[PDB]
Formats: C-alpha cells, structure tokens, sequence
C-alpha cells in the first residue's frame, strides 16, 4: 500500500538567544501511514516532556505533526530530532542548526 | 480575503489491539480550532482555539454528539473497505475524510469539498458541481450507488453552500483577532561561508499569517529555481509560519542576487539583496 | 461546527 517518508525540520520559535528561552520544534510532514516515533534530543538524551499537535494532513492525504518544548538554548547544547517511520531502515537523526 | 473551514478526520485500524484510532480536526484557514481523539479520556469535541472556549456547552455538547456519530460511522468503514478490497483481518488500514467550504473576500460561497482515501489514494469524492462523484474504482463505485440512491449528495450540497458557510462567517466574526489578521512577513538574510570560494544566501521570511508566501532567488532577473533550497513553510507554533529559501554564491557575485518575497500583506513583494 | 448526518461507504 501507500507509504511516503517523512520530511522532518527541527528548528526553534524564535531566532535563537543563548540564555533565552524558546521552543525547539520539529517538524514532520508528507508521510503515511501515520505511525511515527518524534523524539526531541538535548545532547543525545531523550527529551521528557515534548508535545505534538493533533494529527493532520494535507490535500494530498499525506500526515504532518509539529513536536515541540520549552527549551533554552545555550552556546555548548546540542538538540536534535530523531524520527522513526516504516520508510526509514534506520531512525532518521536530524541535528537542530539554528540558521535553519 | 478569502477564507475556508476544513475538517479532516482519519480512522486506522488496529487489529487485535481494539478498536480504531479516530482523530478528528477542525480548521478556519490555517488555525486549528477543535479536535476530537478516540483515545483521549474525556471523549468529547475540544478547544483547540481560545476564540471557540467561550461557545456554549450546547456548542460543545453538539459538536461532541456528531463527531462521536462520525466515529463510528468511520469504524463501519474501515471493515467495509477491507471486504471490498477483500484484505485481510489482521492488517492495519486508513480511511482520511475531509469536507469544508470556501467563501470569497465578500463572505459569500466559492466551494465545498468532501472527499475520502482509503490508504493514502483517493477512494470517492463529491465534484465541485456538488452534485456528482469521482468513484475511483469498483468498490468506490459500489459506494457511489449507495450514495446516489440515498441522495446524499444533495443534503451534503446544502451543509457546504450553507450552514458551512454560516459557521464559517460566525468563526471569523468571534475569532476576528486571530482570524481576520495579516501578519506579513519579518524578512532578512544571512550569509555563511561555504568555503573560500563560496557561501550560502539564506533568504528567511518570518511570523507570517497566513501560510502563503512566495520566497524565490533571482541571479541578475533570471529565475534560480533549480538551484534555490526551499524549505517547506513550517509552523512556529504561536500560529505564525516560517520559511527560508538558500542559494551557494560564487565569491564575489552577492550582488547578482535577489530575493523576492510575496505575501498577502506586503503591499508591494519585496526584493531584498546582501549589500 | 460539523456535518449533523453521517452515511457510510
């Protein structure tokens, strides 16, 4: 049957400020079907208390959801998002760059 | 403006682990406004917008009582379209629905929508005309005989030309603060040295409402469309969008390039250069 | 608000 692969943005609200609080985001939109495992990451652990909208899709059918929570982000902290789908042979990591 | 409420809603199966997973949403242009989850605990129709909360518990006791009534019809579905397809008992499958209207910048109705998929593939919907259907194939066909018999068509006409639309125009009056806004877009560039002989050009456009914009390179006035990265426009999560566009110059020729940026509340696009 | 009627496949 169908299946798509995820596109995936990991990216904060605001431009980021050291010291200055934010959202980190991730992004993932054009898969199906819609079981997917969103993990946000602070210096590889596994981030607790990440949220995600309610899922929804596009006019071509295809699933986004937006992961996100309140981080502050600092010169040494490093964030990524590590994505799972049944696209994926292996959980898409995708490391947060803050002029992206 | 021209303004649209959608609703879209997905069924999955989980064999052997219970019943379905039904999610409903709901949408005026881009904010979400209410959602409904099979597994949540409280199994009513919620706010997902501080400008519906203040709707009366009618409103909400209403709106609960209907998508509980879609759930189940989907569930019915999901085993309908598995002897259809003639699949097997064990395997998880989707069923996507999506119906809503669109108004012009007069308020008044531009289009209705209603549509389903069955694993991700158009599987029927009702033409612009809003008075035939697109039946994919045999089984999608058994469905539009169903539906021409029991003149469903005709009755869904008379939600999406109508009470659509007058919920619609109530949503935007209640809502006017978030709904009726522009917010046009921060632009700005930045400039990161690839190398000693090349550096990307990130065009970023940001906190703009609604979704649509067109952010679009240009060397000396010619398009640089294989030779941009577009990002897809993403949620900043306050109900604002984001989206930049990056080209690799050649040291020396920032000059040479543009971007443009078009948005419904820019009065003129923008044409910003690294200078 | 959503459709009062449902009918199904």
């Amino acid at each position: 049957m169908i299946q798509r692969t995820p596109k995936i943005q990991v990216y904060s609200r605001h431009p980021a400020e050291n010291g200055k609080s934010n959202f980190l985001n991730c992004y993932v939109s054009g898969f199906h079907p819609s079981d997917i495992e969103v993990d946000l990451l602070k210096n590889g652990e596994r981030i607790e208390k990440v949220e995600h909208s309610d899922l929804s899709f596009s006019k071509d059918w295809s699933f986004y959801l937006l992961y996100y929570t309140e981080f502050t982000p600092t010169e040494k902290d490093e964030y990524a998002c590590r994505v799972n789908h049944v696209t994926l042979s292996q959980p898409k990591i995708v490391k947060w760059d803050r002029d992206m | 403006g021209s303004h649209s409420m959608r609703y879209f809603f997905t069924s999955v199966s989980r064999p052997g682990r219970g019943e379905p997973r039904f999610i409903a949403v709901g949408y005026v242009d881009d904010t979400q406004f209410v959602r409904f989850d099979s597994d949540a605990a409280s199994q009513r129709m919620e706010p997902r917008a501080p400008w519906i909360e203040q709707e009366g518990p009618e409103y909400w006791d209403g709106e609960t009582r209907k998508v509980k009534a879609h759930s189940q019809t989907h569930r019915v579905d999901l085993g309908t379209l598995r002897g259809y397809y003639n699949q097997s008992e064990a395997g998880s499958h989707t069923v996507q629905r999506m119906y809503g209207c669109d108004v012009g910048s007069d308020w008044r109705f531009l289009r209705g929508y209603h549509q389903y998929a069955y694993d991700g593939k158009d599987y029927i919907a009702l033409k612009e005309d809003l008075r035939s259907w697109t039946a994919a194939d045999m089984a999608a066909q058994t469905t539009k005989h169903k539906w021409e018999a029991a003149h469903v068509a005709e009755q869904l006409r008379a939600y999406l030309e109508g009470t659509c639309v007058e919920w619609l125009r109530r949503y935007l009056e209640n809502g006017k603060e978030t709904l009726q806004r522009t917010d046009a877009p921060k632009t700005h560039m930045t400039h990161h040295a690839v190398s000693d002989h090349e550096a990307t050009l990130r065009c970023w456009a940001l906190s703009f409402y609604p979704a649509e914009i067109t952010l679009t390179w240009q060397r000396d006035g010619e398009d640089q469309t294989q030779d941009t990265e577009l990002v897809e426009t993403r949620p900043a999560g306050d109900g604002t969008f984001q989206k930049w566009a990056a080209v690799v110059v050649p040291s020396g020729q920032e000059q040479r390039y543009t971007c443009h940026v078009q948005h419904e509340g820019l009065p003129k696009p923008l044409t910003l250069r690294w200078e | 608000g959503i459709l009062g009627f449902v009918f199904t496949l």
